[PDB]
């Protein structure tokens, strides 16, 4: 029911399964023989993602699940200038 | 100086001597000669101060200029303002072209330029031939000027004299024993130009000189030229040169009867039959070596007529109007073939008549056949496509249905015409680039009008698929205007021109139906102009959000669903949200703006101006360029 | 109304949803429902301050604006080893690299 | 001014406008000729009155010229009277709601898709800011229209 995203350094970022599954590559990584449907772990082991980058990625997962179409305006995402240029590449790697 | 150039420009324009003396003296040698040796840009077209002296025939100001100075007539100027406005002409060129003999004689004694050759090698005699003044022409030859100067298409001075109504010029040229068989680029030698404007005196003037008969490049004899021009006065004159034979005598009468059948100025239905019946009886006059009428294959466009092989059947259709008009078109095709310049002009005239007479299906068939004939000749049928769109919109306004195969054929022909327009734009370096681009944009706009008509009309499902296939092919041809506006942009921006005719009653731009069709066919929804604007990046700039909110809501839904980036910045880095320029249109975008971490991160990168060059995947380097 | 929030222990950092009126004990219930460990072994820490089990999130300080959804507040987590409770250890995230140029 | 603006004659209205006519030509009916322009949709006359800043007053029945334009199912007059910038968020919201409602019931121009689109545009602008939203003020339900209490939610609409 809950996916088990982990960064390169080992910082686990467990979140709701559909919250991650909003992205596409995290859906592809879950599907296939890498499923291991124990129904609790469903872990995905990234290799080239720093911890803060995937932290903000999980932030965005929750943020996009919450305000998917509610009202018109949404609060701005708090992307630090230093964490950019690594969040964008992790967006491509996740096809978010 | 530039200001002093305009000061002496008015002095020569008013024809004043004492005013120019104070404005061309009491100075050094360098600045004084500049005023008399430079053109003045007035009214958007440059002209010498001596040109405006020769143009108005102000001989008083310009005669004393040559006495007290050494000003020459070799100053480069324009030719005329009657739709030419091209430069390169000398100052003597406009001296003969202004119809003033008093200014020609003064320029000869001070540096005569009678043998001037411009980019079009147009001597002052050519302008004198265009002016048609006998005194100017006679004196200009007296100053040792060549008369056989031919342009790129061999514009002999006898041709322009034969083309124009100045019959005094052409009769003086033969007294100098000029060439009668002046071969042109298209093969038009003397009699082709003379016997086309109904100049009975000019054609008679060359009978003695024996201009003979030679087939030009369009496969037409000079006798057949008079028959095509609906000028019966010179048709009978050209039949009496004692070398016509039986084959070329009746066919000239048939051509004259066919040309008289459908024309704007000369539309005579009694003379059309009588000339044809005279030609019909001349063929069937002996019974031995009888000139039997060869029969063209039947054409569905002209109903199902199979010509008139007998005088009896021609008589039976004398009282019926459209049969005589339809019969004259077939015989005109038999004589002139499918390669004449004006073979389809009677067909277009008949189509316009039928459209004015509310006959639609026959008009569409005739205009389709005329379009096919003109397309076989590789000509800009943009006017024909505009006519098609106009009659389709006229049918729509009167709620008359338009058949789907008709608009399918018109759209396919327009797609091919756009292909050849791109070809003409590509190969031409600087010859007629502006004209080719204008024709290209007109073709694209006519295609859009026909597309809008097709969307409004009901069409067959398979033929709707054919329409989608034609539009798909055109999109894969990727049309592009001067601003880089793609086909999708012109179906979005309200600044897209619409013709003044009935097309203005059917074509509302932006159009909700057209954008749905273009995206369904597969238009690149992220296509950028020279400024980088997308299709959605322009629809927000609509200045009527609430007048046609149904229109603006449908297109933004269609553009977003196709996958247009809502963040694609222009060259000035303005998002469609930022270029909303409208309260309402901003609201609709905010609803359809699908979220993306990639978009937000790219906005953060671009706003912070981080050095992203060669630190990201190469396919992402373009993506930061968008956001 | 409700917020989302982070529960951090050592390196693990789990995200969850919780009401303002939801108590700390309910957060322990959901942590047990995911992390599969009994809540009596678990202590939830706002920064370093121990939280009462019956205290709601609004009483603790997790309002709809203080714990902003896109940047939620960090809730510490301490487990129990045998009969002794472990200390609150939270490893920080990886340091972002220096801004180029 | 009002006589020539109720009928489609922009030339006389303009000529009086540069002849220093009444910018607020009040009447017993309480009009301005902006109301009269809105009643017949002479959009050029509306432009002429806007270019001289003919102002906006409340009609005898409680109507601004923008409201009269919205009631008469004339969208272009709503556009020109909304672009005059002397109208706040509440006025914009109520004008759009009135126009969308007026397209729902009128024999000359009954386009239900226009009704839904204009009502949804009005609702979106009501919930534009998320916070500080101009929430509806729906009266208790009327038995004639079933018992539905308007639509105070985007999903409700």
């Amino acid at each position: 029911m809950y996916v088990k995203l982990i960064s390169s350094d080992g910082h686990e970022f467990i979140v709701k399964r559909e919250h991650a599954l909003t992205s596409g590559t995290i859906k592809a990584m879950l599907s296939g023989p890498g499923q291991f449907a124990e129904n609790e772990t469903n872990e995905v082991n990234f290799r080239e993602i720093p911890s803060h980058v995937l932290s903000k990625v999980c932030m965005y997962f929750t943020y996009k699940v919450r305000y998917t179409n509610s009202s018109t305006e949404i609060p701005e995402f708090p992307i630090a200038p230093e964490i950019a240029l690594e969040l964008l590449m992790a967006a491509n790697f996740l096809d978010c | 100086m530039e200001g002093l150039a305009g000061y002496v420009y008015k002095a020569a324009s008013e024809g004043k001597v004492l005013t120019l003396a104070a404005l061309l003296l009491n100075r050094s040698e360098s600045d004084i000669r500049y005023l008399l040796g430079y053109v003045s840009q007035q009214g958007g077209q440059r002209s010498t101060p001596l040109i405006i002296a020769a143009r108005n025939g102000h001989a008083k100001v310009v005669r004393l200029l040559l006495e007290h100075y050494r000003v020459q007539t070799q100053q480069t100027g324009t030719v005329r303002f009657d739709g030419y406005v091209i430069d390169g002409a000398t100052a003597l060129w406009c001296a003969a072209g202004a119809g003033h003999f008093e200014v020609v004689k003064l320029l000869v004694s001070h540096g005569a330029n009678v043998n001037h050759t411009t980019v079009t090698n147009s001597t002052p005699l050519r302008a004198a031939c265009f002016d048609g003044r006998l005194d100017i022409v006679k004196y200009l030859v007296e100053n040792n000027a060549n008369i056989s100067i031919a342009n790129k298409y061999d514009n002999t001075c006898l041709m322009i004299a034969a083309y124009k109504g100045h019959t005094d010029v052409v009769r003086y040229l033969l007294e100098q024993r000029a060439d009668p068989n002046a071969k042109a680029h298209c093969g038009a030698t003397a009699l082709h130009f003379a016997a086309e404007a109904g100049h009975i005196d000019i054609v008679k003037e060359l009978i003695k000189w024996r201009a003979a008969i030679v087939v030009n490049g369009h496969g037409m004899t000079p006798l057949k030229v008079a028959a095509e021009s609906c000028k019966a006065d010179v048709v009978e004159l050209l039949l009496s040169h004692a070398d016509c034979d039986r084959r070329s005598r009746i066919e000239a009468l048939e051509l004259l009867g066919a040309s008289f059948a459908n024309d704007r100025e000369n539309y005579d239905i009694i003379k059309t039959y009588h000339y044809l019946y005279l030609a019909m009886l001349e063929r069937f006059q002996d019974g031995d070596n009888i000139l039997e009428k060869e029969v063209l294959p039947p054409i569905h466009a002209y109903g199902n007529r199979t010509e008139c092989r007998n005088p009896q059947e021609l008589e039976s259709i004398r009282q019926d109007r459209d049969a005589l008009h339809m019969e004259g078109l077939i015989v005109r095709e038999r004589i002139l073939g499918a390669d004449n310049i004006d073979v389809s002009h009677p067909i277009i005239y008949r189509g316009a008549v039928y459209a004015d007479n509310m006959e639609f299906e026959q008009c569409i068939k005739l205009w389709l056949h005329a379009l096919h004939l003109r397309q076989k000749g590789n000509r800009n049928t943009h006017k024909d496509l505009l006519r098609f769109a106009q009659v389709f919109s006229q049918m729509i306004h009167l709620n008359e249905t338009v058949k789907a195969p008709d608009i399918e054929c018109v759209l396919r022909c327009s797609v091919l015409e756009i292909e050849q327009s791109m070809n003409r734009v590509k190969n031409i370096s600087d010859a007629d680039v502006h004209n080719a681009m204008d024709n290209y944009e007109c073709n694209l706009y006519t295609f859009l009008y026909l597309v809008c008509i097709s969307t409004k009309t009901q069409c067959s499902e398979e033929d709707q698929c054919k329409i989608n296939k034609q539009i798909y092919n055109l999109i894969h041809l990727d049309p592009r205007t001067r601003e880089g506006f793609t086909l999708l942009h012109l179906a979005v921006n309200s600044n897209t021109p619409v013709d003044d005719f009935h097309t203005n009653d059917v074509c509302s731009f932006p159009n909700a139906l057209v954008t749905k069709l273009l995206l369904d066919c597969g238009a690149e929804v992220n296509a950028v102009d020279n400024e980088g604007n997308s299709a959605l990046h322009i629809i927000v700039q609509y200045n009527r959000p609430i007048s046609d909110f149904l229109t603006l809501h449908s297109i933004i839904i269609s553009l977003v669903e196709a996958g247009a980036h809502t963040d694609m910045t222009n060259k000035q880095n303005k998002t469609p949200l930022d270029k909303s320029t409208t309260g309402v249109s901003e609201i609709l975008l905010k609803t359809q703006m699908k979220m993306s971490l990639k978009c937000l991160a790219a906005r953060a990168v671009r706003a912070n101006d981080i050095n992203y060059q060669d630190q990201i995947p190469r396919t992402l380097e373009e993506f930061v360029g968008f956001h | 109304m409700d917020v989302f929030l982070m529960i951090r222990r050592h390196k693990t950092t789990i995200f969850t949803d919780a009401k303002e009126s939801s108590t700390v004990f309910e957060l322990k219930r959901i942590v047990e429902g995911i992390l599969k460990r009994p809540p009596d072994e678990q202590r939830l820490y706002k920064d370093d301050q121990l939280l009462d089990d019956g205290k709601t999130l609004g009483e603790c300080g997790f309002t709809s604006q203080t714990a902003r959804p896109q940047a939620p507040a960090t809730v510490g987590l301490a487990f129990r080893a045998d009969d002794t409770f472990e200390a609150l250890c939270i490893e920080p995230f990886s340091s972002p690299p220096e801004l180029p140029d």
